[PDB]
Formats: structure tokens, C-alpha cells, sequence
């Protein structure tokens, strides 16, 4: 069975720290 | 020399209460948890009648080993 | 012989041959048939079992195919 090649895998709080 | 054109090998899978209702083996069925006696099937389980009935009533394979299930009536 | 004490000894006896039978030979068409007269008299119907397990077997290659594919 092929896995799901999608399914398999801050930012946002750097930029709330900024703001 | 020899050469080898084909081969076959051999293994074996090498690896005990009501598993269904995970009752003790001898004690009684927990749906009604008594008026349930074992249930013996060629596949060599004992169930009790209560699970067996139900499940049966639900799917028609041995919950255990994957074969159509066959009350035993050897013997009997 | 069916549905007496003798069932149980006879199928053991005939579990102990068909087991170097079928490895010497595949499954043939002459097993299968003479278990389709005299199976009801076998007990617990273990031959039937071991030939369904060639067949098992057979699948259970055709998987591993598979998965080779899919791990390449």
C-alpha cells in the first residue's frame, strides 16, 4: 500500500512578538 | 558443479478465555452478566451460545481463525 | 466409517500420508476429489485445511509481489 504522500508532514509567533 | 533452477522452503507460524467477551473461560456470559452453555465449533473454540448467537446473527466466519463457522455435532 | 470412534484414528492416520504426499506432488485434481466424496467423514476436516493453505499461500505470494513493487 502506497502511503498517503500528502498526510505525512514559529513563524506566527515570531510575527505576534514583532507586533 | 550444481546449479539450483527452482526451490521451495517451509516455516511454520509459531506464535485463552471467551476472547469475544473476554469472560473466564468457565465463568458466565456478561451480556446476561446465566443461563449461556459453551458452544464447540470444528475450529476447535469454545464460545459461549449468548456471544456466539449474537456475533453469528451479525457475520457468518469464526471471530478467531477467519472460516465460516460450523457448530460441532460430532460426538453428539 | 463416518460418525463412529474410528473417524478420529483414521483421519490421523490419513493427515500422516497426505502431509509427504503433497510435497512431493502439488495439490492435484485426485485430492480434491477424493475429498469430495469421503470429507464429511473426517472430524474436524483438517485436510481440507492443509490444501486450502497451498492456496493461501499462493495469495500470500502475489502480496509479497506487491510490496516489493511499492517499497522500489
Amino acid at each position: 500500500l502506497y502511503p498517503l504522500p500528502y498526510l505525512q508532514p514559529t513563524q506566527a509567533e515570531w510575527w505576534e512578538l514583532l507586533f | 558443479r550444481f546449479e539450483v533452477k527452482k526451490w521451495n522452503a517451509v516455516a511454520l507460524w509459531a506464535w485463552d478465555n471467551c476472547a469475544i467477551c473476554r469472560n473466564h473461560i468457565m465463568d458466565l456470559c456478561i451480556e446476561c452478566q446465566e443461563e449461556c452453555t459453551v458452544a464447540w465449533g470444528v475450529c476447535n473454540h469454545a464460545f459461549h451460545f449468548h456471544c456466539i448467537s449474537r456475533w453469528l446473527k451479525t457475520r457468518q466466519v469464526c471471530p478467531l481463525d477467519n472460516r465460516e463457522w460450523e457448530f460441532q455435532k460430532y460426538g453428539h | 466409517l463416518s460418525g463412529l470412534e474410528l473417524a478420529t484414528t483414521f483421519e490421523h492416520f490419513y493427515q500422516h500420508y497426505m502431509a509427504d504426499r503433497l510435497l512431493s506432488f502439488g495439490s492435484s485434481w485426485l485430492e480434491g476429489a477424493v475429498l469430495e466424496q469421503i470429507g464429511l467423514c473426517f472430524p474436524n476436516r483438517l485436510p481440507q485445511l492443509m490444501l486450502q493453505s497451498l492456496s493461501t499461500s499462493e495469495e500470500l505470494q502475489r502480496q509479497f509481489h506487491l510490496f516489493q513493487l511499492q517499497r522500489l
